[PDB]
RNA sequence: CAUUGGUGAGCAGCGAAGGAUUUGGUGGAUUACUAGCUAAUAGCAAUCUAUUUCAAAGAAUUCAAACUUGGGGGAAUGCCUUGUUGA
């Protein structure tokens, strides 16, 4: 049950920082915020490491082995991962802002730019044990007069290019012997050089600068002495160099410039191979594969990252996040992917496993506030301060309908029948309920008896009755269908935000403002029972306050609510940086889990740092925007009294953390909280945690496996069950045959019933034995499906990703033997003569 | 931040700049500071005007120009990006360059903006005084020294001193 | 928009406009976002629009 | 012993050990070198740091060590290890089998004084070089030339002559030519310090009894002579910062600070550092400073600072006492009780006999704190009780805390040596809290326990009563009375719900929690010792007396495990996070670890000193355990967590013991199945032309016009890999016999064959864009050969039952390219028997047909109606 | 007769060579522990200087550069652009 692992951070492809490919050029490593995103672009698949920076991180290697990272963030403090067991290995604090790092080609060194410094380190063995302080220090080199803006390595690993803020580039020797091999340094540019690299055989040296110009150097005579032979210029006028990069193998420049355009060269030539635009922002990032076929770009102020091949002029991926703007959620009917509704105006249907955006939708002129899907996947309904409830339909990706008021208010909570027959949505500032048919468009009424602003709605999925909720601290039972136009008012003690209704309908839940969950019944309207929530709650104190976070009124409540899928506990989550998730019949905390450790955020620590409280001020509410090196960073834009507005650059003050909106997934285990850094994605994987069902002393491993192959198949199977180790149920599982799968399946008892059905289902997505699982699924439907049936909300979130199965693989596959069948029907036997 | 430090053109009194906010009008050898204020921008440089009674400093854009006592007068709304600023004082003027490519002369005593001159170089990396002449040398990315005056609207002279800028 | 986003974008609406948008006959596998997958493989007109 | 799970880290909570530290100056800055145990750890003396700790443990113990300015010399058993940043730089090996017991380092010279009054001289190589390498001679101390040398020292300006204090007699070598040029008078009584004084050409020694001599080692007489009466002298240093006065440091533990100008005393600190662990065993001026560094036996570095004279005008004789600086400390006895405060594994908790309570930092040494001890003030207005002279709490026995009301109320609640009471503490705050718990059954604690809500505290008296108090307001809530002896353990479900009682008569009590009830009552074979609860798996393990673990789950009352294997008694035990093992530490100096899902033993550590305690951190990232002797928490760190560990039995089918089981390729030759690798490489491969019309650019790159045709084939020399990079391999027919594709070649030479089974293993290899190329090319003229090669293909690799997805869309993309040629020679023989067989075998896969109807219709029957 | 109002006088009870309340200063923490400085593949740290100089490398028709302005109306004298006149 309740022990949530970190799992994955949906939205938010790119933050801030250096991308980085893997060696076979498969997956990129990514910087979200202060975690690292590493996208498996092959295997669709992605993770997020669990591991977490104080800050935003900037930059990124993992060695050629691939087999360790690390990462850096803004002010130098570097984490050393294991990189195929997810585990850090060290904390080491460089003590300035680091421009770059870099591993060695061959793996055993690394080095990285600490101002001015240029300094190399040896790496640790992956397989000797942790120590005290692994990192060997190898030399730090003194050459340069301001900071080191790069880093090239040879291709063997001898030489090291850094490219410095002061307006030259020098050549570094790895050992002591080769020093006079590499002691020039390359002046001769009018900007900062931000790139130098090395040709393929060395014998070259281009050097990439700010404005917009890149030299050549040549060991030639006007001895021999490191000339430069030729200067080619990008000659673009308002844009200037943001980053370069240089793939020597296959002779390829690739330059990202500050108005969004990337240009790429073939180097000593000086061709324009492909120029053309990610966008209208600057493009912070750029990365080139080890092929040389595939380029990662990264723009940070919308957050979007682009793969693109460029020999084929086409975008493997071009996709684009959300920092500090998710007003909803909601998973689809199949937990498979989270559809998004964010600030900026638009929807995102992201796929859950592959982190990627599939489908995007751009029909609101304002806010999005509250997305749900109806009519079990087809069509997605979504509310917004534009004043609009539009409907989608998600098949031919079509805004099919707009419900409007005659009164031109701005909804912020919708809910929709389970027939999705009606929708009704309601405001903020009109305490009525607007209810609108679906199928006339009209506006079928307008629930009226509300005293304060509308806060949350929901419809009961059971017996269709809507329960809202508003801040005149009431919630209030409307039976609209069926001749009667019952109102139903329930008192509550404080003003009402986040109604959600149990999955039987028989319950709801609402929170409090004094930050507790009251869960009542509806049909004898009373007060079943509450969970006082506001005590195990961690408020941060914001750099701006001047009020204790013991003191804070803040964000002492929760502000969205979810009951699980089998009704027996809720998540939930507010304008504070906890999550809880509590158990309703026992009215107790399970567990509560911290949505970020980012320092860069705003109301994350409780206890602020007293040395940066000065004589007047904090010290960070300095505006240090004026030391800024150029233009579009230091203008401040920031309209004064602006919260929640658009646009975070108009804002002035730093992001603070929130969370709001929760969801428990349709189909295996996990909640989802969108958070300001993403998409938080928690579930549980039982690889680990050993959690037994009633053993005994003689059940074992060994005892299973011994009776597996003194095949008794139902006592193995059941051993297996109350070990509960997942290995050993698979194992007995694939060993069970044909022929006496239907007796094991009807003699399985009625306890160990959901254990396999969700065994099935989450194996069964990726498992490649799609005869043998859907054998199983039909033993055990037509065994026991009477007490699946008159126990449905047990087998909830077990029955309800098989098919996820069924639907998403067995039935595509069908679907193409059935095309193959009727082609070759018409194929053979039909007449084709001239 | 790291201090600009600027005296009196006597001995007298010292005003030093902080990078972030912090700047002081200070006798520097009696203890007596007589102004001392945390502009929570950031400062670059600060000059006095003709006394130990006005200073003028270039915050994070505009110049603003405070009294003795550290209460703010002015705040100029020309002079958009201050990073050098100066005054001539037989000529009461307070003479200012920065990342705008422009030097802007300001008359002190009646309140106007003498002259505005199109530098052409881009920001302005250097600044200094003649003080026999007043004209004003200024130090490009050139490295190019140019002397101006508020009359001409181009260069007096144009040098090429150095290589890289100045 | 200056004015949203001064006034916390806490505003009233503008009322409405029965506009005319066409849409063209194209899958929806061109109709999403550049990533390895799709979501759907219908077109984006019906068959009575057809 | 090595092990194989826990791999040590380092020993944390360890400040000195009595050993003379030592004092280096980097620059203008001071760095102070001090031994602990084994290891040294470097500090940096302006903020008292930790920077560096030694890389590897010496064998035994530093006896004495020292630091010139990068580099830090340490002697240990026989021989001298130059360090350097920790890293050990040089390992000398001295040529006796005597142990090295002083050591002093000036210009080319490293000597190196043994027990035997030997005297080892090291030379630098060629004199630029960084510390001395090779053996230069040896000096050897006769008992006819003076007594057992006690310090080794070199006073300045003295070239190549080394000081040799002897226990009676101060000799003067020359080491080059290794002469004795000058041998003092006898003194009186045995000089136990020495110390070069800054003024020029003179010694200050320090006898047993309490004298202080000033040696003038140029001519031989003492200058001066300080009496200290009944005071055995341990250090000595001067200042230098323009003062002149000299700060002795007795082994009564004192510091006594003289103006050696005016001969007046100037302050004396009394009771610095604790008699009995040594006094102070060293004390330094940094020199230019007016700070002391002091440090003592009992685990504890601290700095005393000469505040500037209060007097404006005087100031030489109203001279300011020293004041307190920063100061690091640890444990000074070795602790008794051990817990992880967090589940960062970021603070810890340790309790020893001393009778302090510290919090230790994993992370960062400096954050280390002695949780306080300073009492609230009673709740209504009476007066506190108790001594007036304070003294320390009891040694702590057992303590319990749940952080999920911390920073409200209480957090600890701790149970202390032979006390009827146990107290609560709070952890936010770092002192104790306002509450003592009584067990009203006049007996003592013996067990503390508290709710993971942070509301209850349960207490265990020796007479059998659990007492449930709050934490908030500290009123007794309930009373049961199950057991007649001792409780000497309590937990309570995470849920609140059955709470779990363990006492010695052998007895667990199994109670309801909200309702007062108890649910059942089980009678162990022993009386038990200790309880530990595993929360999210719902099984606690019960440390039996006849040497057994017995691990039982609270759910059912079961015991469901039996863990024998223990010598001698258990001291402790902790489960793993994931509850999958638990590690017991026993008196036979042993620690074991139990994977209990097999039952068996994983491993086996024999360490010299018995392990009282063992914590896993409650993220599986640690291991602490404590020890009977050593001041510090012995940290490991478990290898099984960037490993995987084989879970086999020790003592003195390799997937199931590493606890995997790789799902075999297919189960049945007669069962549909899928391939093994990616689900979307079948929708791919039939819509990529789509998804790639999806994936363009939306307007075209302007590209430049003067570029190469070859620039795909213009590469140099990471390769790659795709079909258009494709090198043929060593009579005009669309593919020759030199200019045959590896596919064309596979393809006709499983026509020959009848087995296209590297064909279809080809297929499955390469990509989307190669398959469709393949598919695209197949020779659709003239015979049709080809293309009936391919459907042959097709049939034999689907009447396998594998990869038949694939096999499916091959067949579609097939159909897609070239169907128009096989619909319109449709009646020829070859492609309508190719076809014939390919439809006999794939008639039979109605199969997943009808069993996704079956599920879909009887699922979606199930789930809604 | 209440005061869940001020100010006092005392008990019971609490109660180990005293107790209560307020306040100045300093130290450790408040992010995760790889040492100081410089001209840095090494020097120094008692010192950089009486080798610190030379050579080599190094100069975009970009010989373009306010992305930086509160609104309405002007701009004599300026200033900008373009034309032009005489050299």
């Amino acid at each position: 049950k309740s022990d949530f692992k970190f799992s994955n951070l949906l939205g938010t492809v790119y933050r801030q920082g250096n991308i980085t490919f893997s060696d076979d050029g498969k997956q990129l490593l990514s910087p979200v915020g202060n975690r690292v995103s590493v996208f498996d672009l092959i295997n669709n698949k992605s993770f997020t490491f669990e591991y977490e920076h104080r800050k935003n991180i900037a930059a990124i290697d993992l060695n050629k082995q691939g087999t360790l990272l690390i990462s850096i963030d803004e002010d130098g403090r570097a984490i050393l991962v294991n990189f195929k067991a997810r585990n850090v290995l060290h904390h080491f604090n460089f003590k300035e802002k680091c421009s770059a790092v870099k591993f060695s080609p061959d793996g055993r060194l690394f080095a990285l730019a600490s101002g001015r410094f240029l300094q190399i380190w040896k790496t640790p063995d992956v397989n000797k044990d942790r120590q005290f302080a692994p990192f060997v220090r190898h030399r730090v080199h003194a050459g340069h007069f301001q900071d080191i803006t790069s880093l090239t390595w040879s291709q063997d690993s001898r030489f090291i290019l850094t490219t410095s803020k002061d307006l030259s580039a020098k050549i570094w020797s790895v050992d002591s012997e080769e020093k006079n091999l590499a002691a020039t340094t390359f002046n001769g540019h009018r900007d900062y050089v931000m790139g130098a690299f090395f040709s393929h055989d060395q014998e070259k040296i281009y050097t990439v600068s700010k404005d917009g110009a890149v030299f050549v150097w040549e060991f030639t005579k006007r001895k021999y002495s490191w000339r430069i032979t030729k200067k080619h210029f990008f000659y673009a006028n308002q844009a200037k160099v943001k980053c370069v990069t240089f793939h020597p193998a296959t002779r390829l420049l690739a330059v990202g410039f500050t108005s969004g355009e990337f240009r790429l060269y073939d180097l000593p030539d000086f061709t324009l191979i492909q120029q053309l635009s990610m966008g209208q922002n600057p493009v912070n990032t750029v990365s080139v594969n080890q092929t040389g076929e595939w380029l990662a770009f990264g723009s940070s102020k919308l957050g979007q990252l682009l793969v693109y091949e460029w020999q084929s002029e086409s975008y493997i991926l071009k996709q684009q996040g959300h920092f500090d703007s998710t007003n909803s959620l909601a998973y689809s009917p199949d937990g498979s992917r989270v559809v998004t509704a964010s600030e900026d105006g638009k929807i995102k249907v992201w796929d859950i496993t592959s982190g990627f955006c599939l489908a995007t939708f751009e029909e609101h002129t304002s806010s999005v506030t509250a997305v749900q899907f109806a009519k079990r996947g087809q069509v997605m309904f979504s509310s917004s301060l534009d004043g609009t409830v539009r409907a989608w339909d998600l098949i031919r990706y079509r805004n099919f309908r707009t419900f409007t008021g005659t009164e031109r208010i701005q909804f912020n909570c919708l809910a929709v029948d389970p027939s999705g027959e009606v929708v009704c949505a309601g405001s903020l500032d009109n305490f009525d309920i607007h209810v609108w048919s679906v199928q006339t468009g009209q506006l079928l009424d307008a629930l009226s008896g509300h005293e304060g602003p509308v806060s949350c709605l929901s419809f009961s999925q059971e017996n269709s009755v809507l329960a809202s909720a508003s801040w005149d601290k009431t919630i209030r039972i409307w039976s609209i269908f069926g001749r009667s136009q019952q109102v139903e008012p329930i008192e509550v003690y404080s003003d009402v935000l986040a109604l959600s209704m149990r999955p039987d309908g028989k319950e709801v839940a609402v929170s409090t403002l004094k930050g507790q969950i009251s869960i009542f019944n509806i049909e004898d309207a009373k007060q079943v029972g509450n969970i006082d929530c506001r005590k195990d709650i961690i408020s941060g104190r914001f750099n701006q306050d001047r009020f204790t976070a013991k003191n804070s009124e803040r964000s002492k409540f929760f502000t969205t609510i979810h009951y699980s899928f089998d009704g027996m506990a809720i998540v939930a989550g507010g304008n504070n940086n906890s999550i809880c998730l509590y158990d309703v019949p026992n009215e107790v905390l399970l567990k509560r889990f911290i949505v970020s450790r980012n320092m860069a955020l705003n109301g994350t620590l409780e206890f602020l740092n007293s040395k940066k409280m000065t004589e007047a001020g904090s010290l960070d509410l300095i505006d240090d925007a004026g030391e800024n090196s150029d233009l579009e960073d230091r203008i401040d834009n920031s309209l004064p009294g602006s919260q929640r507005g658009g646009d975070l650059s108009t804002r002035k003050m730093r992001p603070e953390v929130r969370v709001t909106s929760v969801q428990f997934s349709p189909t295996a285990n996990a909640f989802a909280a969108a958070s300001t850094e993403g998409l938080l994605i928690y579930s549980t994987n039982d690889t680990i945690l050993f959690d037994p069902f009633d053993l005994d002393v003689d059940v074992t491993p060994h005892s299973t496996v011994e009776a597996l192959r003194e095949k008794q198949f139902l006592n193995a199977l059941v051993m297996a069950f109350r070990l509960n180790e997942e290995y050993l149920i698979n194992k007995v599982y694939e060993a069970i045959p044909i022929k006496e799968i239907p007796l094991v399946a009807s003699n399985i008892p009625a306890i160990y019933l959901p254990r396999i059905l969700k065994f099935i289902g989450d194996f069964a997505i990726e498992s490649q034995h799609i005869e043998f699982n859907l054998i199983w699924i039909k033993a055990l439907l037509s065994a026991s499906g009477g007490y699946i049936n008159e126990h449905k909300y047990l087998f909830s979130t077990a029955m309800r990703s098989i098919q996820r199965f069924i639907v998403r693989v067995a039935k595509e596959v069908v679907n193409t033997t059935t095309d193959n069948k009727y082609t070759y029907r018409f194929l053979v036997s039909t007449d084709g003569s001239m | 931040g790291p201090y600009h430090i600027k005296y009196a053109k006597n001995g007298t009194h010292l005003l030093i700049t902080g990078r972030k906010g912090h700047v002081a009008s200070m006798d520097w050898r009696k203890g007596q500071l007589r102004a001392e204020l945390f502009l929570n921008e950031t400062c670059h440089s600060a000059t006095y005007l003709q006394n130990e009674q006005y200073f003028a400093v270039a915050q994070k854009k505009y110049t603003f120009i405070y009294d003795h006592e550290g209460t703010e007068l002015h705040r100029l709304k020309q002079h958009i990006e201050a990073r050098h600023l100066d005054f001539l004082p037989y000529h009461y003027l307070l003479v200012t360059a920065g990342e705008t490519g422009w030097l802007k002369y300001h008359d002190v005593s009646t309140g106007q903006l003498v002259s505005e001159l199109r530098t052409k170089a881009g920001p302005t990396m250097a600044m200094a005084q003649n003080p026999w002449n007043a004209v004003m040398h200024l130090g490009h990315s050139n490295g190019t020294v140019s002397l101006w005056s508020p009359s001409m609207p181009e260069p007096l002279v144009k040098l090429l001193s150095a290589r890289g800028p100045v | 928009y200056k004015l949203d986003v001064l006034s916390s974008v806490h505003f009233v609406p503008k009322p409405a406009s029965t506009s005319l948008e066409i849409r063209v006959e194209t899958p929806t596998i061109s109709m999403e976002d550049a990533q390895p997958l799709y979501m759907s493989n219908a077109s984006s007109l019906a068959p009575q629009e057809i | 012993k090595n092990s194989k799970i826990f791999s040590p880290f380092r020993i944390i909570g360890n400040v000195s050990n009595g050993v003379p530290f030592a004092t280096g100056t980097l620059g203008s800055t001071f760095y102070i070198v001090t031994c602990v145990g084994k290891t040294f750890q470097i500090y940096d003396a302006n903020t008292l740091h930790l920077l560096f700790v030694s890389e590897k443990e010496t064998p035994s113990s530093i006896v004495a060590l020292s630091a010139h300015f990068h580099y830090v010399y340490a002697a240990y058993e026989n021989k001298v290890g130059i360090y350097k940043r920790g890293i050990e730089e040089h390992l000398l090996e001295l040529e006796t089998d005597a142990n090295v017991e002083h050591l002093c380092i000036f210009g080319d010279y490293l000597c190196a004084s043994t027990d035997d009054n030997s005297i080892f001289i090291y030379k630098k190589s060629d004199p630029q070089d960084k510390y001395p390498s090779e053996f230069y001679t040896k000096l050897t101390v006769t008992e006819i030339q003076g007594g057992e040398i006690v310090s080794l020292q070199h006073l300045a300006t003295y070239l190549n002559k080394l000081t040799v204090v002897t226990k009676s007699n101060v000799l003067l070598f020359n080491v080059r030519t290794g002469k004795l040029v000058f041998t003092s008078n006898e003194f009186p009584d045995q000089i136990t310090t020495a110390e070069p004084a800054p003024v020029l050409d003179i010694i200050a020694l320090g006898t047993v009894t309490g004298e202080v001599i000033m040696f003038n080692m140029r001519k031989g007489k003492r200058i001066r002579t300080i009496k200290i009466p009944q005071s055995r002298i341990s250090s000595l240093s001067f200042r230098t910062d323009g003062s002149s006065h000299l700060s002795v440091g007795t082994s009564s533990g004192d510091l006594i600070f003289y103006d050696l100008d005016r001969r007046s005393r100037i302050h004396v600190l009394k009771n610095i550092h604790r008699e009995s662990y040594g006094g102070v065993t060293q004390a330094t001026f940094l020199n230019g400073q007016p700070i002391i560094v002091t440090s003592g036996g009992d685990n504890s570095l601290k700095e005393y600072v000469f505040d500037p004279s209060l007097s404006q005008g005087s100031g030489d004789v109203v001279v300011q006492p020293p004041r307190y600086l920063r100061s690091r400390g640890g444990h000074s006895q070795p602790p008794s009780y051990i817990a992880f405060a967090d589940s960062q594994s970021h603070f810890m908790l340790s309790a020893s006999k001393d009778r302090s309570l510290w919090s230790f930092s994993l992370r960062k040494d400096a954050q280390s704190q002695e949780m306080s001890q300073r009492l609230h003030k009673k709740q209504d207005g009476g007066r506190v009780g108790g001594s007036t002279i304070k003294s320390k709490f009891p040694e702590i026995v057992a303590l319990a805390i749940e952080n999920a009301r911390i920073g409200e109320w209480e957090n600890i609640i701790t149970a202390h040596k032979d006390e009827k009471f146990a107290r609560t503490w709070d952890m936010r705050n770092k002192r104790v809290g306002r509450w003592t718990f009584d067990t009203t059954d006049d007996g003592f604690v013996k067990s503390v326990a508290m709710s993971q809500c942070g509301n209850f505290g349960f207490i265990g008296s020796s007479n059998g009563s659990i007492t449930i108090y709050n934490m908030q307001s500290g009123i007794l809530r309930k009373k049961y009375k199950l057991h007649k002896r001792a409780v000497t353990g309590i937990s309570l479900d995470g849920m609140n719900r059955k709470m779990v009682s363990c006492g010695l008569d052998g007895i667990v009590g199994f109670y309801d929690f909200n309702k007062s009830t108890l649910l059942g009552k089980l009678k162990l074979d022993a009386p038990i010792t200790a309880m530990v609860y595993h929360r999210s798996s719902d099984l606690f393990a019960l440390a039996l007396d006849d040497l057994s673990i017995v691990v039982i789950d609270a759910v059912t009352q079961r015991v469901v495990r039996q863990l024998w294997g223990h010598s001698n008694r258990i001291t402790a035990f902790d489960f793993s996070p994931e509850g999958r093992w638990i590690v017991s530490a026993s008196l036979d100096s042993t620690i074991r670890t139990w994977d209990l899902p097999t039952g068996g033993c994983i491993d086996g550590i024999i360490v010299d000193n018995v392990a009282t305690n063992v914590k896993f951190s409650p993220n599986g990232d640690l291991l602490a355990t404590t020890h009977v002797t050593g001041n510090g928490i012995c940290i490991w760190t478990n290898r099984a967590q960037f490993k995987t560990v084989s879970t086999r039995t020790i003592d003195e089918l390799n997937d199931i013991d590493f606890n995997t089981y790789t799902s075999l390729e297919q189960i049945d030759k007669e069962l549909l199945t899928l391939s093994i690798g990616p689900r979307s490489k079948m929708n791919t491969l039939l819509h990529l032309d789509v998804i790639r019309k999806r994936s363009k650019p939306k307007e075209a790159p302007k590209k430049s016009e003067k570029l190469p045709f070859f620039l795909q084939l213009s590469g140099e020399k990471s390769v790659r890999e795709g079909i258009a990079h494709e090198t043929p391999e060593e009579f005009k027919v669309t593919g020759r016999l030199g200019f045959e594709s590896h596919f064309t070649k596979q393809l006709r030479e499983g026509s020959q064959s009848k087995d296209y089974s590297s064909l279809l293993a080809t297929l499955i290899n390469f990509s989307p864009a190669a398959v469709d190329l393949e598919i695209r090319s197949l020779n659709s003229f003239e015979p049709f050969d080809e293309i009936v090669w391919f459907i042959d293909a097709l049939t034999q690799g689907l009447k396998s039952n594998k990869n038949f997805e694939l096999y499916e869309t091959f067949m579609s993309l097939l159909f897609k390219a070239h169907g128009d040629v096989i619909h319109a020679n449709n009646k020829n023989q070859d492609i309508a028997s190719a076809l014939q067989n390919w439809e006999d075998v794939h008639k039979k896969e109605d199969r997943l047909d009808d069993l996704v109807k079956f599920c879909m219709g009887v699922a979606a029957f199930v789930t809604t109606a």
